[PDB]
């Protein structure tokens, strides 16, 4: 029951951040061959900073998930979950994928 | 009245599109093709003949505007040229698209393609081609328009309309 | 019926529908196939302002079922809501060939 | 719980957006013509990109630490989707 | 290489450059080497237009053997059962004749005619016309083993045109394609033919429009005296000796407004189909009828450039 | 043969046929349908032989591309795109790549995978045709075109990864393309080394998929092999930009920084420890190692029910990781 509200709040926050960024950018901005170079330089800088921000966020989230998963290892081994079935299916699929990759290489 | 992009606050997981054209049957078919599928957002479609619109406050904010130009009639071209003078410049920053219809049957065309190409290049907006009389192409065009609307509405983290303006830029 | 679609200019649509229904009636239209108009009126539009002579023109309307294609011109968006009286007086005036002067 | 924190964050963001819209609603409209559209749009694009560059540079990764059960469920969903992804790849 | 030049002129046809203007067609005294009877025979008949790829190994020296082989082929195709000898004399005959004074420049190839004659001279049943007027844009990207005649005109039954085209395609390895004229080119032709100067007007100026009402059907005809149309054109013409797109737009808007003031019908939402004047008459399906023998080369050059654009 | 009249005749015939038989160009005639597909299949089977393509197909592509919708004849069309003659990127970009990107950024993920496969095949054909010319514009102006093409497709891949919300089904195709990219100097003996942007690298390194990690290790091993092979031959040739070298090193560092060195905070992941401390992460040095990585989790569980378990991972099929370890330790 709480998962529905959690997902709804996460989606609402993710949309509200993106909308507030655009609002703030518009308010801040409210206050021929030599122009395209500046435009492309600005967009390249924007891409370069966005990539770094995304990388940092992903790394932080992955580290948090890793430590939270390591803290409770034995519970996922004693009475684990259907997650064990998911893990065995992934383990069965990965080997076949790698074998097909080697065959394609040859 | 002049239409402004950011006059009202956005809704809760809601995207709105506006279709301006002279042929009402094609607009109705396009709206049906856009709404026939299921997506994660709540879509709304408004239909109009020309600008400006009748005054109303109940109308929510608009996220995308598509101008449909029929190459088989100069009346639609004149209507679009007249309507293009009632929108502010801030709406042309990745929130306006042009859709040309009728380029398949060249024998029926009364307007040269250079005209619509120059018109799209002047206002710095993309130009799409589709024959709305065929359902197979209309479905794909509707899906593409729905994706563009979802991008422009702010439902994709990291991508905005100003970025879409640079993604769809032409070299020459 | 698909409440997500919002039809604007609906008042203009209902107005042109009412005007068409009032002008062309509701009875089955008689089947005609030809109409002819001769025009000797002056050009009024800088352009030919000094001209004092009329513009001679001859116009012909042809259709497999006339008086039925015209009735569908206003709702389709090809003509205005009230049509010209020269086109909506064929059965009432019992005339098929017309001559118009200035 | 973190739900109240998320609700308060959304409320503050909505208040900030309302103030931003109230501040932006005091600018007059500017219409274009067929002769002075390209250069004006280029200047506006330059200004908007210059603003967005600083707006993105001011952004920092938010901590807002959550609990562990939410992370467990998120990992569960990720693995569940990775299953079908792997079968299609195969 | 010629292939590289062909690819270059092919990929150069983009929609970025502005289309140019056109010169007013000037009447010119035809060359005195042309047969007047052939010119009189070519006028006042309706011709069907076709575009054609260059012919491989076509020789103007042996035209009798071509006619004999084509006659034998046609006779064998008429009676599907029995055999036919080549040198036999049948009820019909095929004649290959050469036209003169029909080229635009000295670099263009010579035109020729293929006629079917029923003997009983006999009666002409079918006529084919191969021509190329001002085709320098095509002659450069082709080798010397080919002959460039992009314009083809047919007068007669389609059953014979099919056989002639099949024989030509099987013999010289060519390709026939129907040529159509859209409303843009028709609206340009109307203004270009109205801008011309004439001594006497034989026919009024007429336009045909097809109203899109797909459930129903409706066609509109607009006829006007030539002098009134000439005055209306001179009222808006301001560029000396040239025709511009804005002038054509104004010339069409005048008629649109004159029609809407009377019938309240938007003629700009319809489709132009046929345009007839005192010099020529053109239909959108690819049919042309020429009336004046002074402005023949201009119409031929326009149609040749259309065919060249279609084949390239 | 390389004869002019035969080529002209074939060009005219094929151009007229393609113009008249098309389904969405110059006519609305869907009656053809499977006939056009069979004709395109025959053309593709013929142009696979002769190891080159016709000019009529290139002209038809340039003509009918702006009017395409992306679903009618996707397979045959994208296979015809792969057989484009080698030319400068600046000239061929506005005719093909602009429309391709405009159709790419608004379509589904399968269209993205298809155009990635087509671009990979095009790059392979261009490299194969360029490898034979050196045995006979110079090479300096020729390598710039393929460099610009690689940068363009890398930008496309980065934007697509940002749009599709980090889907592994697309990362697989991206890594498949970079696999062919990374071995150019060894396969075709052409001096060129181009690395993937940091976005793709750090999205593949921090993924939950194990095959992605294996392919990344294999690609890094091949990159190191190509670099150490080119560095020794540069001494015989004497130029490779030193910057790239350093950049590569950085990547390598980060990699080992997560594998067994317990130093994950390299130049890329520049996260200072105050966030880790307010969050509650005490043991972060070995958080993304071979044991505690969220991708190897299942493997660890498979070893928990049964200490020196690297042989188990190698027997499970992790060949790329084994090669990377053997090449990095030694």
């Amino acid at each position: 029951c709480s998962e529905d509200r959690m997902t709804l709040l996460l989606r609402l926050r993710a949309q509200t951040k993106q909308q507030l960024l655009e609002y703030k950018s518009m308010v801040d901005a409210s206050e021929e061959k030599q122009i395209e170079a500046k435009i492309e330089d600005l967009e390249n800088e924007i891409e370069e900073v966005k990539v770094a921000f995304e990388i940092k966020k992903l790394a932080l989230d992955r580290m948090r998930l890793s430590t939270a998963l390591k803290k409770n290892l034995e519970k996922i081994s004693r009475q684990s979950s259907v997650l064990m079935d998911n893990m065995k299916h992934l383990l069965e699929l990965n080997k076949l994928i790698m074998k097909s990759q080697q065959e394609s290489w040859d | 009245s002049v239409l402004r992009p950011l006059d009202k606050l956005p809704g809760l997981n809601t995207a709105t599109i506006l279709l301006v054209g002279t042929e009402d049957a094609l607009l109705q078919q396009l709206a049906d093709s856009m709404l026939k599928e299921d997506c994660a957002s709540e879509l709304k479609v408004h239909l109009a003949k020309s600008l400006p619109l009748p005054s109303s406050v109940n109308r929510p904010r608009i996220d995308l505007i598509v101008f449909v130009v029929n190459l088989h009639s100069k009346y639609s071209l004149q209507n679009t040229e007249e309507s293009l003078r009632h929108v502010d410049a801030s709406f042309f920053l990745g929130k306006v698209c042009f859709l040309a219809t009728g380029a398949g049957r060249e024998s029926h065309c009364s307007i040269h393609r250079h005209t619509v190409v120059k018109l799209a290049h002047t206002y710095q907006s993309p130009l799409l081609y589709c024959d709305l009389e065929v359902e197979g192409f209309r479905a794909t065009m509707a899906q593409r328009l729905v994706r563009v609307l979802q991008i422009c509405a702010g439902h994709v983290p990291g991508v905005s309309a100003l970025n879409l303006l640079s993604l769809l830029r032409s070299s020459e | 019926m698909d409440s997500r679609i919002i039809h604007e200019n609906i008042v203009e649509k209902e107005r042109v529908q009412r005007i068409t229904q009032e002008t062309f009636g509701d009875y089955p239209q008689p089947q005609l196939e030809f109409a002819q108009y001769k025009l000797e009126t002056k050009f009024k539009s800088s352009i030919l302002a000094e001209r004092e002579e009329p513009l001679r023109c001859l116009i012909k309307f042809s259709s497999p079922h006339l008086l039925e294609a015209l009735k569908s011109l206003a709702p389709a968006g090809i003509a205005d809501a009230p049509l010209s009286p020269l086109l909506t007086c064929i059965p009432n005036k019992r005339m098929n060939y017309f001559k118009i002067r200035d | 719980n973190t739900e109240e924190e998320l609700i308060r964050e959304c409320e503050e963001m909505w208040k900030d957006m309302e103030e931003c819209q109230n501040k932006l609603s005091l600018i007059g409209t500017e219409t274009l013509t067929d002769s002075n559209a390209q250069l004006s749009l280029l200047i506006m694009q330059v200004k908007c990109l210059t603003a967005e560059l600083s707006q993105w540079q001011k952004k920092t990764p938010e901590t807002i630490p959550l609990t562990e059960d939410v992370l467990i469920t998120l990992g569960k969903e990720e693995f569940q989707k990775l299953r079908q992804d792997l079968e299609m790849v195969l | 290489p010629l292939q590289k030049r062909l690819e270059s002129v092919r990929k150069q046809s983009s929609f970025i450059l502005t289309p140019p203007r056109r010169k007013i067609p000037q009447c010119s005294q035809l060359q005195e080497d042309v047969d007047p009877q052939k010119v009189a025979f070519l006028l006042h008949k309706q011709w069907t237009l076709y575009s054609l790829t260059p012919l491989y190994k076509f020789s103007y020296s042996n035209l009798k053997e071509y006619s004999r082989l084509l006659n034998a082929f046609i006779v064998a195709e008429k009676q599907k059962g029995l055999a036919v000898e080549v040198g036999e004399d049948f009820n019909i005959k095929v004649i290959f004749s050469t036209l003169l004074g029909m080229k635009g420049t000295q670099r263009d190839p010579e035109a020729f005619l293929v006629q079917i004659v029923s003997k009983s001279e006999g009666k002409v049943l079918w006529t084919g016309w191969f021509c190329c007027v001002f085709g320098d844009s095509l002659l450069e990207t082709v080798s010397e083993d080919f002959t460039c005649l992009p314009l083809f005109l047919a007068n007669g039954a389609e059953s014979n045109t099919a056989i002639i085209g099949t024989w030509f395609q099987k013999t010289f390895d060519c390709y026939f394609s129907p040529l159509a004229i859209n409303a843009f080119n028709l609206s340009w032709m109307a203004a270009m033919w109205t801008a011309c100067k004439m001594d006497h007007y034989v026919a009024t100026t007429e336009f045909l429009w097809s109203v899109p009402c797909s459930p129903q059907s409706l066609d509109i005809s607009f006829a006007i005296h030539p002098e009134d149309a000439k005055a209306l054109w001179d009222s808006v013409h301001k560029t000396p000796g040239e025709v511009t797109q804005e002038e054509v737009d104004l010339f069409m808007d005048c008629l649109y407004s004159h029609f809407h003031r009377h019938f309240k019908i938007h003629l700009s939402a319809t489709r132009l189909v046929r345009v007839s004047t005192s010099v020529a008459s053109a239909h959108t399906d690819g049919k042309i009828k020429i009336l004046c023998h002074k402005y023949l080369i201009g119409v031929l050059a326009y149609l040749t450039e259309l065919a060249i654009f279609q084949i390239e | 043969v390389r004869d002019e009249p035969v080529l002209l005749r074939f060009y005219y015939w094929l151009s007229q046929t393609l113009q008249e038989e098309c389904i969405w160009y110059k006519v609305n005639n869907y009656e053809h349908g499977k006939e056009f597909t069979n004709f395109l299949d025959t053309i593709i089977r013929a142009e696979c032989f002769l190891q080159e393509g016709f000019y009529s197909c290139e002209a038809f592509l340039y003509k009918s591309l702006p009017l395409w919708d992306g679903l009618c004849c996707r397979s045959q069309f994208l296979q015809l795109v792969s057989w484009i003659p080698f030319s400068s990127f600046s000239e061929v970009k506005p005719l093909l790549f602009d429309h391709l990107a405009q159709l790419f950024f608004t379509s589904t993920i399968y269209f993205k995978c298809s155009v990635l496969q087509s671009l990979k095949e095009l790059l392979q054909n261009w490299l194969l045709w360029l490898s034979m010319d050196i045995h006979m514009t110079t090479l300096g102006g020729s390598m710039n075109s393929v460099s610009k093409l690689i940068h363009y497709v890398g930008w496309l891949s980065t934007t697509a990864m940002r749009l599709e919300s980090n889907n592994t089904f697309l990362l697989h195709f991206i890594l498949d393309f970079y696999e062919k990219v990374c071995d150019i100097y060894i396969n075709y003996n052409l001096p060129l080394v181009v690395l993937f942007p940091p976005g793709i690298f750090y999205s593949a390194l921090l993924s939950l998929d194990t095959s992605i990690l294996n392919q990344l290790c294999f690609i890094m091993h091949r990159y190191r092999k190509n670099l150490t092979a080119a560095k020794k031959n540069e001494l015989v040739q004497k130029n490779f930009s030193s910057k790239t070298y350093q950049e590569f090193n950085h990547y390598l560092t980060s990699m080992v920084g997560c594998l067994w060195t317990s130093k994950p905070f390299g130049k890329g992941i520049y996260i200072d420890p105050e966030i880790l401390e307010k969050t509650g992460v005490a043991e972060y040095k070995n958080s993304l190692n071979v044991v505690h990585h969220p991708s190897f989790l299942s493997y660890a569980v498979s070893f928990l029910l049964q200490s020196w378990y690297l042989d188990y991972l190698f027997s499970q099929g992790l060949q790329g990781l084994k090669l990377f370890i053997r090449s990095s330790v030694h």
